[PDB]
Formats: structure tokens, sequence, C-alpha cells
RNA sequence: AAUCCCCCGUGCCCAUAGCGGCGUGGAACCACCCGUUCCCAUUCCGAACACGGAAGUGAAACGCGCCAGCGCCGAUGGUACUGGGCGGGCGACCGCCUGGGAGAGUAGGUCGGUGCGGGGGA
RNA sequence: UCGAUCAACGGAUAAAAGUUACCCCGGGGAUAACAGGCUGAUCUCCCCCGAGCGUCCACAGCGGCGGGGAGGUUUGGCACCUCGAUGUCGGCUCGUCGCAUCCUGGGGCUGAAGAAGGUCCCAAGGGUUGGGCUGUUCGCCCAUUAAAGCGGCACGCGAGCU
RNA sequence: UCGCCUCCUAAAAGGUAACGGAGGCGCCCAAAGGUCCCCUCAGGCGGGACGGAAAUCCGCCGGAGAGCGCAAGGGUAGAAG
RNA sequence: GCUGACUGGGGCCUGUAGAGCACUGAUAGGGCUAGGGGGCCCACCAGCCUACCAAACCCUGUCAAACUCCGAAGGGUCCCAGGUGGAGCCUGGGAGUGAGGGCGCGAGCGAUAACGUCCGCGUCCGAGCGCGGGAACAACCGAGACCGCCAGCUAAGGCCCCCAAGUCUGGGCUAAGUGGUAAAGGAUGUGGCGCCGCGAAGACAGCCAGGAUGUUGGCUUAGAAGCAGCCAUCAUUUAAAGAGUGCGUAAUAGCUCACUGGUCGAGUGGCGCCGCGCCGAAAAUGAUCGGGGCUUAAGCCCAGCGCCGAAGCUGCGGGUCUGG
RNA sequence: GCCCGGAUAGCUCAGUCGGUAGAGCAGGGGAUUGAAAAUCCCCGUGUCCUUGGUUCGAUUCCGAGUCCGGGCACCA
């Protein structure tokens, strides 16, 4: 079989997100950890990172989210940013993406 | 048994020239070298009769080195057929697919004068290190019965080298 | 006869007989051959005419090879003037150098009588070919 | 039927193709290529209406970009 | 901090990154993994998606290598065709000039390259 | 927003088929029928090949399947002069030419004993009947004959006749 | 035969004729529409009661040859299914 | 009022020619194999052989307007330059045209017919039936005629006479009046290039010289004892004659060749290629390349040098319009 | 001259699964009957209209050439 499943939700919701042109907040989550990566493309580059390795929290893995959520925010709008679009990746947006998306406003936003 | 020719060199020296000239336009190549060159019609037939991608020809040429080639290709074109060009393979010391013209040996050794003969490959293809090259290959299996489709291995291999296969595919057989 | 089964389409144009044989050419699986020396559309009737004449030439024996096919289809109106195309009524188109025919498993002088023969039944001057270093390997 | 002539439709030529080539400048609106599938995709600054035709976003010039097997791109670069 | 190396993301070239064989990696990343209380799930199934985890394993997957059997790429030389200019043939068609010049095929190539960001070593 | 096979689908009227050899006018050689012209599929005649039949076979005489042509007498294709007119079939009269020769002359071959034929070559000087039937051309038939030739000339010839 | 769509003719922009070669339309769908979320074909080989070339099930292989209401074309699974 | 056709550079668009067979189809030869055509052993599942059917699959080998893994030359368009032209754009006044034709190239229809028909791109006639060449001839070659000249140079085509200029110079070809024409196909025409076999161990031509044994060959027969015929065509004896290639034929008598010695004495026989020619080659009023006439050319191919040649170009004079 | 059909024991007429030709109706014999007729059994001869082809193989597939049936074209 080629191309997972993964692999297609994957590129569905990228490419629909990568139309509307904002910067692009894009989100990792493993089964450890969870990290987030703000890109600009067409430049293909990334301005903001947040992780909950570099930032190196544990315990309750959405309540873990919710804060590099925060951590991103605050670092982000330090440059600038303010409007961006939620990349969800190939998760459904619940539990630990959703709550580092609703601890990324107070800080940049419409999520 | 063994075969040279001639060979010079060109540049400039359009070929539909040349080839009024009685001579024949060709190139020199192999991984180490591409060089343009032409030969005599008439000289050049006389030994590809013989050698024909079969065996080797050593060219000669001026330096005066004297080149071990295997001929590649020829394009004759196709209103008069006859050769309008030549590729030249210069050979060193690495292994080189080829083909090699086969010899069926024996009388029809079963079903002997007999079924109908059937040769189905004059040739075969095979990695060779240049060093021997089995300037033919003896092919008898005196089994030569009616129906059967000899595949390859079952070929003699003159001592030095390998099939380029496939091993599978139909050289002769008798019906 | 010879003609193809199943077409995709009944009728199909002209077309010109511009160039030379493209493919065909080098002599493949006898040891002699019957090259075209012109371009010509080779009926149906004239190959089963020339494929006749050489069996006839020997034995019912020898090796015949044809290797040129009548997939062209031929239309013609019948004594009317003018309204549509049609009808029936098969080629194929054979330019120069081609090898059609070419014969196996005889004596050279009868495959070349017979294929002089052969070629009496052709619209076109035609030429006997051997076998060849030059008709390679492959 | 088969004879008498059977055949002899045909329909009006579309008049489909690109409308404008690279490096030509283009105003909002302006549409930029008229075709059927989807032969070249929406890039940059550029829209696709239902019959899948291409039209500038943006005033501009035109680009186009051959991303092999993600097909050919056609978009407009502003300074509008 | 630059430099290099490994991992994780994520772009880009769009198969020279592919298939197959082989080998290798678990500290760290990652995965599989432990469970189904809770959020949330299955036209049936915690398979998937989801959460709470951390005992084990790199078997699968993934990453990194190495093999040219396949796949993919691919000259040079020569032809085909041809803008333009001229000839020849009853015809079908053919040739010369000057300028452009494939496709198949041969020689080879190839088991990827690379940007941004992190994590870790340097 | 509705009533249109206004489908001859840019849709004359709300409302419409035929016949004229009893015909008329305006036009057209922008266009058919005759003849010519181009063409030559078709037609007539050659020629190549040469399976094969011919007891055997050099094809004496034949000649499959295919191939290449010539002629322009057929049936057509085209639509080029002629529609402010180029009268049409057939007969009669009067011819003249072509030769792919029906007879007569001269030949070669023969599966030519002789005589008589067959086939092909040369040859256009001359000849090439009279009748029954049908408008006929053709054709069939009677009686003869050295023979009872095939074509072209606007299917020769109606300011020559019928 | 007459309007409309698809292909070829059409000479690699558009356009282009013939009583040139081939087909289709005069509808259809309250879901066959909008959006969000999910899912991925046909075919082949192997296994499986009634099951057969094919019903359903399980395995591997299968970059699209399936599907996209109907003709053809173009498009299309990184979805338009 | 510089933007025009055309041209240079650069980008983008395309799917023709050519070619290819990856798709859709067609398709020759072979291999390997499903289902069976059922030879059959069954008539229990069986069940093997296939010089027949056969998918797919491999190998060789091809074809396609409505096939394309590929794909030129060119073409379109935009930018930037050149380009001052009976160029370009804008507004408005007046039209005429809306039967086209030939030719070249590319297609379709037709029959790889038409002075055929229908499109495409060019051209010319139309309207240049004005001029020169092509014998004569709208559209083929040459060339765009404002007027005049008893001046010059050229174009195409020509320079033996009709007829202006070479009976010009060199090299080769052709003997048909080819030229001055029409194919398949044919052929010791003739000239060149080549390749192969045989040959002074003396070949090819002739001439001199042997003209099988058991044997009728077994077959078949009045006899075929090679020749009215279907064939074990086999042992031998030779430097050396097939139980015999043909005339002979009362089968045998008589006869010849093959295949050998020998005489002599230098080439001989075969194939392929190119040039020119020859046959193939029959139509209707009187013939002919335009004619006379031409044969180391007055024909064909190659190289050259002069010349002749138009209303083109020049020189001189003039006219009118436009610009300066 | 033209496009299309049919030839089969002795006569009449079958006969596409290409692969071993049968049924009648004659004729001979049998059962039947007093004997026959009718009816039921059983019988054999087509080198299956010649010739080239395909095919391992063709009366059964292809294409001509014949002896004989159908539809076709002189001219105004
Ligand atoms: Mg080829
Ligand atoms: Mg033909
Ligand atoms: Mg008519
Ligand atoms: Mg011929
Ligand atoms: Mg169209
Ligand atoms: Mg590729
Ligand atoms: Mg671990
Ligand atoms: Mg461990
Ligand atoms: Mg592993
Ligand atoms: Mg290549
Ligand atoms: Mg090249
Ligand atoms: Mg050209
Ligand atoms: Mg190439
Ligand atoms: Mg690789
Ligand atoms: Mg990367
Ligand atoms: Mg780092
Ligand atoms: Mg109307
Ligand atoms: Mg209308
Ligand atoms: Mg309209
Ligand atoms: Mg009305
Ligand atoms: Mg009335
Ligand atoms: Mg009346
Ligand atoms: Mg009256
Ligand atoms: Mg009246
Ligand atoms: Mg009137
Ligand atoms: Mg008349
Ligand atoms: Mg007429
Ligand atoms: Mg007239
Ligand atoms: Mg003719
Ligand atoms: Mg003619
Ligand atoms: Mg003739
Ligand atoms: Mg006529
Ligand atoms: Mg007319
Ligand atoms: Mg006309
Ligand atoms: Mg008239
Ligand atoms: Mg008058
Ligand atoms: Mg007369
Ligand atoms: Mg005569
Ligand atoms: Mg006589
Ligand atoms: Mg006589
Ligand atoms: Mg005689
Ligand atoms: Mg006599
Ligand atoms: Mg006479
Ligand atoms: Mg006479
Ligand atoms: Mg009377
Ligand atoms: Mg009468
Ligand atoms: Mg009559
Ligand atoms: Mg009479
Ligand atoms: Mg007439
Ligand atoms: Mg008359
Ligand atoms: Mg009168
Ligand atoms: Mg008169
Ligand atoms: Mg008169
Ligand atoms: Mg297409
Ligand atoms: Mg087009
Ligand atoms: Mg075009
Ligand atoms: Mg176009
Ligand atoms: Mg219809
Ligand atoms: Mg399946
Ligand atoms: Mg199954
Ligand atoms: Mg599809
Ligand atoms: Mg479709
Ligand atoms: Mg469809
Ligand atoms: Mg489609
Ligand atoms: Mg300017
Ligand atoms: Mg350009
Ligand atoms: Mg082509
Ligand atoms: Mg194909
Ligand atoms: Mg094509
Ligand atoms: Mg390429
Ligand atoms: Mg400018
Ligand atoms: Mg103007
Ligand atoms: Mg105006
Ligand atoms: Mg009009
Ligand atoms: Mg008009
Ligand atoms: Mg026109
Ligand atoms: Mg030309
Ligand atoms: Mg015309
Ligand atoms: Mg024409
Ligand atoms: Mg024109
Ligand atoms: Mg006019
Ligand atoms: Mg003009
Ligand atoms: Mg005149
Ligand atoms: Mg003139
Ligand atoms: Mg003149
Ligand atoms: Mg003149
Ligand atoms: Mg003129
Ligand atoms: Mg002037
Ligand atoms: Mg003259
Ligand atoms: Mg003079
Ligand atoms: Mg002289
Ligand atoms: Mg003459
Ligand atoms: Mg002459
Ligand atoms: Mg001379
Ligand atoms: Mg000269
Ligand atoms: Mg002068
Ligand atoms: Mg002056
Ligand atoms: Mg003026
Ligand atoms: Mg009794
Ligand atoms: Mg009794």
């Amino acid at each position: 079989a080629r191309l997972t499943a993964y692999e297609r939700r994957k590129f569905r919701v990228r490419n629909r997100i990568k139309r509307t042109g904002r910067l692009r907040l894009s989100v990792f989550r493993s089964l450890k950890h969870i990290y987030a990566q703000i890109i600009d493309d067409e430049k293909g580059v990334t301005l903001v990172s947040a992780s909950s390795l570099a930032l190196k929290l544990k315990g309750n893995k959405t309540e873990v989210a919710r804060q590099v959520g925060r951590a991103l925010a605050e670092k982000a709008l330090a440059l600038g940013i303010k409007q961006v679009a939620f990349d969800r990746g190939p998760y459904k947006y619940h539990g630990r993406v959703k709550a580092l998306a609703e601890g990324a406003r107070e800080g940049g936003l419409e999520f | 048994m063994e075969y040279r020719l001639k060979a010079y060199y060109r540049e400039g020296e359009k070929p539909s020239a040349l080839r009024r000239a009685g001579k024949l336009p060709g190139v020199m190549y192999n991984r180490h070298l591409n060089r343009k060159v032409y030969v005599d019609l008439v000289e050049f037939d006389k030994v590809f009769r013989q050698a024909s991608i079969h065996h080797v020809i050593v060219l000669e040429l001026p330096d005066g080195q004297s080149l071990p080639t295997l001929v590649r290709q020829v394009n004759l074109d196709k209103r008069r057929r006859r050769p309008e060009h030549v590729d030249f393979f210069v050979l060193s010391d690495e292994p080189v697919e080829m083909y090699v013209p086969l010899r069926f040996v024996g009388t029809p050794a079963g079903v002997r004068a007999g079924g109908v003969l059937q040769e189905i490959h004059r040739d075969i293809l095979v990695k060779v290190s240049p060093r021997n090259i089995p300037e033919f290959i003896e092919v008898d299996v005196s089994g030569l019965e009616i129906g059967d489709s000899l595949h390859a291995s079952d070929l003699k291999l003159p001592p030095g080298v390998e099939l380029a296969v496939s091993p599978e595919e139909t050289i002769a057989a008798v019906v | 006869m010879l003609m193809p089964r199943r077409m995709k389409y009944r009728k199909q144009q002209r077309g010109r007989l511009k160039g030379a044989t493209k493919g065909g050419d080098y002599v493949a699986f006898g040891d002699y051959g019957l090259v075209a020396l012109e371009p010509a559309w080779i009926t149906a009737q004239q190959i089963e005419a020339a494929r006749v004449a050489m069996v006839r030439h020997f034995r019912r024996g020898g090796k015949i090879f044809i290797r040129i096919f009548p997939d062209k289809p031929y239309t013609k109106k019948p004594l009317e003037v003018r309204m549509g195309k049609g009808k029936g009524n098969y080629v194929a188109v054979v330019k120069p150098g081609r090898v059609m025919f070419e014969v196996a498993g005889v004596t050279e002088e009868q495959a070349m009588e017979a294929l002089r023969i052969a070629g009496h039944k052709l619209p076109i001057k035609t030429k006997i070919v051997r076998r060849d270093a030059y008709d390679e390997a492959q | 039927a088969l004879a008498s002539t059977r055949n002899g439709r045909d329909s009006q030529a579309k008049r489909l193709g690109v409308k404008r080539y690279e490096g030509q400048v283009v105003r909002a609106g302006n549409i930029l290529v008229r075709q059927r599938g989807t032969r070249f995709k929406p890039g940059k600054n550029v829209g696709m209406g239902r019959d899948f035709t291409l039209f500038a976003l943006v005033d501009g010039v035109v680009e186009f970009q051959d991303r092999g097997r993600l097909g050919r791109y056609v978009h407009v670069r502003p300074l509008a």
C-alpha cells in the first residue's frame, strides 16, 4: 500500500492552510512530547519555536501543552507576530493539540 | 582469426564529404575516452564482414597507437542499406558485456535426419573480462531431442566468464 | 486473406508515402530478403500472390516470413459521384528499404530464384539481399 | 444510419489556452488561463473559477512554475 | 555562539531521491509499547483516532549506510525532420546550399541532494 | 415568474398543400441533358511474371494468381467555351483517313505427311455481296462469297435528303 | 441534413472547409447541493461454509489502468472519488 | 505623434514533422503456460500427450488522423532595442467587395484520376492580356512601364543560319537523330569503378586422343542390353568413361557428350556498381526538335572566358506631386 | 460480356462443434401374412463437380476456372 492515511490527511490539512497564506503555526506531537513551530513559507523559514523538550516540563501531557502554547505566544508576540493559522497537522483538534492552541492565545490568536 | 583496420582523426570536415570520399565517419569512445575518427569504407567493409561485433578489432590509427576496439553500433542508412557511420568501443580491463557467436555441435543427436533443426539464437550476450574473450562457444548437448528449450547456463561457458543472461530463454529445439 | 480482425476505426485517411522505411529494413529472420526500392500501398492480394508463388516454387518445403501486414483499409466509391466516403473494399504501406518476405532453410539458388518470382508480383522495384554483420545481433 | 451521411457534426471551437504569458503585466481580475482540467493549478495571487479558469488576484506580472509531478503553476508577482 | 556530526521537525529540487537484497541504530530524540479511569473514539473492534502512562523493544515502522538485478536519468558522434534559399522527377517522390536539429540506441550515471529551525554532541 | 420540436433551433403570418406535356416572363453556359475538352475508374488491345493444362515438354496451342502500360471507340467523373441556340438516334447520299488486317500478296513457328488449319510477323494497294425481322445501331437468320474486318472524322455528313 | 456538446481532420498559439471520419444533448440530483471530519481505487495471487468467473470475509502485492449520474475529451486519490 | 511591418536579444505558450510502443488498438515469428478444441483411458473425482484453440507473460519483429514514454525546425505573445514608412494609432465623411483563379507547399474528399473538389500558409493573374525569356500562351523564369533619346550596363534566356551575340577554350560521354519520349520488365550495346573463381602444377576456344567391369542393373519384358519405361545408381578397375547427357533405334550394330591425357600459350569466366544509350513502342486531314539543319556536335555531363539580351539599372534633358 | 447462387452412391435432399457422411425413396434379404401391399428391421456403392491454398488434417475454411440456374446497361 503506497502513501498512507497518515501522510494523506497530513498533506490534506497543510495544503488548505497553506493557501490562505498566513504564517503557519505547526504542531508536532510525539507520544512523549509536544513541539510547535511557526513558519513562513516562500521563504521556507522558521521564526518562533517552542517545545516541551526545550522547556523541560512534565506531568499531564495536555497541561504540559497549554504551557508550550503560552510559551509560544509570549516569545512570538515579542517579534510583532499576532495573526497566524493553526496547522494541526495530522491531529484531531482535541486534547493535547487543542490545549496548546487555546494556550496559544493570550498572545497572537484566532484559535 | 585476428583483425586490424586503420583509423584517422577528424574535427571539422563535414561527413557528407568524407563519405563522398570513400571514407566512413565514426566515433571512438569508452569510459575514459570519446574521440572523433574516420575509416576507409572499402577497407572497413572487408574486416567487418569477418569480425562483425563478434571478434575484436584492433584498429591501428596514427600516434600510432593500436587500440583494442569492439564495434558496438553500425548505422546503415535505410535507403541504400550501406553503412553510414560506426561506433568503436575501446577495451580496458573491467568486465564488459558483448555478443559471442554460437557453435552448434553434433548431429541431430536423436530424431536424427531428422526433425526440423531450428536455431533460435546465433549469439549470446555475456559479461566478460576483455583479457579472456571466448572467440566462440561450442554448444552440443547431444541430449538434443524433440520439443525442449535449453535455457542459458546449460551452455559450455568457455572458461573466462559469465553470462549477461537472461538465464531462461530459447536457444534451440526440434519438431 | 490478410486483414485485421477487430479494428478501432473502419476507414482512415490516405496520408503520404513520404520517407524511408523507418524500421523493418534489417533482415531479422531468414537467410535471404526482398527489399523495397520504391514506396507503395501493397495489397493484401498482392502479398498473397507473392507468398504463394514462393511456396509453389519450393516443394511445399522451405520457410517463409512475410513481415509486412495490410492493416490500412482501402475505400472505393461505386460509379456514383461524391456523397460521403466508403466503402469496403486492405493495404500495407511500404517505403523504400523495407524487408518484406525474407525466406530461410533453402539453397541460395532456390531462395534467389523464388524471391525473383516473388517480386514480379509486386507493384514496385525490388532488391534481393543476403544477411550480414550489418544486420547486427540484437 | 450508415451511408448517406451519418456524420457531419462538430461543436464550436472553445478558444481555450493561455491568455497571458510570463512577465506580462496584468491587473486584478485578468484571466490568465482558459482550460479544461486542472492543466495549470492556481499559484500565488491567482484564483480558480468553477470552470477551472485562472485569474490574477492582484495587479502584477505573471510567472510560470514547473513543479514536476506537482504540475505546472501560474502566479502573479506583485509590485502591483 | 560559527564549524562539523547524529537525531527530530519542517521546506525545497521532483525518481540520479524509486523497488529489491543486505547491514546497522534506542543514551537521546522517535516508534512500536503499558493500560482504557478520564476527554474522545469504532456503521463491529482503543485496529484507527483519543487520553493517562513508562516496565520492555528497535521485531514492525522510521533514520543511516552499502550493493547497479529491476526501475529512473543519459552523452558524444551520426541520422530523421526542418526555417530560409535552390534543383530534379510523368508520377509516387527525390537531391544540393545555408542555418536549427531530435527520437530510438550506444558510452556512461545513479541506492539522492539541500534550506530554515530545534534537541544533542562538537 | 409562466405559455415556444418558433428543432428550417438569429425565431416572414396568429393562421397555408399539390399540379402544369396548356403554359408565360426575367435571367444563367454562375447549372443539367447533346458534342467537344480534362481525366481514364470502366472499357478495347498489348506487355511482364509463369502455378499449371498440353502423353514427354522449347509457352505447337493454352495461361491461374499477381504486376506494368497503350489507346480514347463504352459507361461514367468533372463542369472548362457555347443556354441574345453548337438541331438529337437511325437510314440514304458522298466519302476520307487509322491499322490493333476480314480477304488477296510475302513471311517464321507447328503437336505442318499432302490438302486443309492453327498461332504469330510484314503489309493500308485494292476489295470487303444480296436478302427476312426490327425505327433501330447492334444482333439473329436465309442464300452466297477470296472475304462478308474494327475504328476516327461534332457516336463524319439535316444552309445535302429523309 | 439544419440548433447544442466531445474527438479527429486542424499543418505543436487562436481560428479554419467539404453531402470528410466517429459519437452524444433537448436531461438529471432536496441529495448527486454547502461545510467540517474521516476514508482510498481497479485488478491479480493466496486462504475461507452454503458462494459458482463473480455477494461477503482475511492476507499480501497493485500509483492509478477504478470512480467522478449519461457521450467524448481534458482533469483528478496531496480528490474532483 | 514613434508607437508600424520587418529585424536582434530575452522570457513564457504548444504537442505537428520525425520517432517511438509506456497507454488504446492492430500485428509477424518463436518460447512458456491458464481454459478446452477432446485422441480418449474415463464413462469415480481422474487423466495425460498435443506440428489445432489460448489469455496474459518472455524473446525476436512491426503499424495507427480520432495511440503517445518522447518531440525538432518553426509559430504565437509580452518586455527592451533598431526600424520616419503612401508606416502606426484615434475620431469622423465616401466607397467598392462579399462568383475568384493558376501555381508552390501542407492536409481532407476523389482512384497516391481530372485545367476535379474543399480548407491552410505563400505568391502571382485579377487590376501588370504593358515589357523580356519560354516557338506561339492571364498567372512558369526575368522584371513593377511619369515623358523623351539613332548613348551605356545587365536580368532571365541565349551566341551554326532564319535571329542579336562564340561555328569560343579545354576534359570526358553518346552513334540512337538518342537528344527531339512513356512504364514494368528485359538485353556479350558502349565507357568507366569494383569484387570473386579458374589459369604458365600452363587454364577458357578450338584440334589431336580414352569412349568402363560383374551386367541384360535389380526392375521390365516379343527387347529397352542408359535414349517406348518406375529405378537397390550400388561392389570394382583407373593418370580415366554416369549400369551411361543426347541424336540412334531391327531393343543390340553404328553415334555424342560428360569426365580425363595431350597440342598451343595468355588471360578467361562469374557477380555487383555508376554514365550514356537500345528494346519494350499501335490512331485516325500533311509532316516536322519553332524550322533549316546538326554527329571529335549546332546533342549530354564537367570547368572556364568573352559577348548578345528588357519599359529593370545608368547617363542626358523635361514634366508633376510630396518633403527640405 | 457483367455482380450473386447450385453441383454429393442409383435418383430426390439433408449435412457450420474443421476433426468417423446419414435419412429417407428406389434394390436385395428378414419379421409379418394364406400370398402380397403397407409397416418395422438390415444391407451397400459416393476414391463425395477438377485444380492452388490454410491447417498436423478441409466433402465441411479461401480464391479463382468450368458444365448449368437467377438478378444486369443502346440512342436520342
Ligand atoms: Mg525498430
Ligand atoms: Mg492500389
Ligand atoms: Mg450528377
Ligand atoms: Mg516489380
Ligand atoms: Mg472542437
Ligand atoms: Mg520520470
Ligand atoms: Mg529506549
Ligand atoms: Mg537498552
Ligand atoms: Mg528494524
Ligand atoms: Mg536516451
Ligand atoms: Mg546529438
Ligand atoms: Mg527546405
Ligand atoms: Mg538523444
Ligand atoms: Mg537508486
Ligand atoms: Mg531535510
Ligand atoms: Mg544544532
Ligand atoms: Mg432558418
Ligand atoms: Mg438559421
Ligand atoms: Mg450561433
Ligand atoms: Mg411569429
Ligand atoms: Mg400554385
Ligand atoms: Mg398532359
Ligand atoms: Mg392551348
Ligand atoms: Mg398562360
Ligand atoms: Mg425565357
Ligand atoms: Mg453534336
Ligand atoms: Mg459531356
Ligand atoms: Mg464545342
Ligand atoms: Mg490509359
Ligand atoms: Mg491516357
Ligand atoms: Mg505493350
Ligand atoms: Mg466522355
Ligand atoms: Mg461551365
Ligand atoms: Mg468550379
Ligand atoms: Mg446551350
Ligand atoms: Mg449569336
Ligand atoms: Mg468509315
Ligand atoms: Mg501491323
Ligand atoms: Mg495474308
Ligand atoms: Mg499466307
Ligand atoms: Mg502460316
Ligand atoms: Mg501445308
Ligand atoms: Mg489496304
Ligand atoms: Mg480499308
Ligand atoms: Mg415480306
Ligand atoms: Mg421493317
Ligand atoms: Mg437488338
Ligand atoms: Mg448483310
Ligand atoms: Mg459518344
Ligand atoms: Mg452525328
Ligand atoms: Mg432538315
Ligand atoms: Mg451549318
Ligand atoms: Mg451543317
Ligand atoms: Mg487526442
Ligand atoms: Mg489547433
Ligand atoms: Mg498552426
Ligand atoms: Mg494552431
Ligand atoms: Mg444524432
Ligand atoms: Mg481486490
Ligand atoms: Mg480469492
Ligand atoms: Mg480515469
Ligand atoms: Mg470522460
Ligand atoms: Mg466519462
Ligand atoms: Mg476523461
Ligand atoms: Mg522608434
Ligand atoms: Mg519569442
Ligand atoms: Mg507520423
Ligand atoms: Mg502498443
Ligand atoms: Mg500522430
Ligand atoms: Mg528526452
Ligand atoms: Mg522602438
Ligand atoms: Mg493604408
Ligand atoms: Mg472610414
Ligand atoms: Mg453572398
Ligand atoms: Mg463566397
Ligand atoms: Mg476559395
Ligand atoms: Mg519542389
Ligand atoms: Mg480549380
Ligand atoms: Mg490538381
Ligand atoms: Mg491562392
Ligand atoms: Mg472582375
Ligand atoms: Mg499585384
Ligand atoms: Mg492574347
Ligand atoms: Mg510573355
Ligand atoms: Mg516571344
Ligand atoms: Mg513570348
Ligand atoms: Mg505576363
Ligand atoms: Mg513605377
Ligand atoms: Mg533559339
Ligand atoms: Mg548572327
Ligand atoms: Mg567548336
Ligand atoms: Mg530527333
Ligand atoms: Mg525522337
Ligand atoms: Mg569537346
Ligand atoms: Mg558552361
Ligand atoms: Mg555587354
Ligand atoms: Mg533626370
Ligand atoms: Mg505623391
Ligand atoms: Mg407362415
Ligand atoms: Mg414372404
